[PDB]
């Protein structure tokens, strides 16, 4: 640990390339997901024709 | 020649917290604006 201390550069920014694909997977769902701003309820009656 | 003290009035030994103290510098080398990682032999926060 004490030697690897000089890597802290290279250690940060592979932390923050792997938080950034991280938040971009929640990202992703969200758009593809959570469009729709309201929780719609099914009907009681399937009277669907 | 030296002389034993004989009066003496003892308690425990009171602790207490070392608010960010002990810093020292770590080498003898001009550093300005900029931001340092060092591991050397340091006194813990608090
Ligand atoms: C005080 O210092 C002297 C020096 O030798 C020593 O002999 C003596 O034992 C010490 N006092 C006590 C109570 O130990």
């Amino acid at each position: 640990s004490n030697l690897l201390l000089q890597y802290g550069s290279f250690c940060t920014q592979l932390n923050r390339a792997l938080t950034g694909i991280a938040v971009e997977q929640d990202k992703n769902t969200q758009e593809v997901f959570a469009q729709v701003k309201q929780i719609y309820k099914t009907p009681p009656i399937k009277d669907f024709g | 020649q030296c002389v034993n003290l004989t009066t003496r009035t003892q308690l425990p030994p009171a602790y207490t917290n070392s608010f960010t103290r002990g810093v020292y510098y770590p080498d003898k080398v001009f550093r300005s604006s900029v931001l340092h990682s060092t591991q050397d032999l340091f006194l813990p926060f608090f």
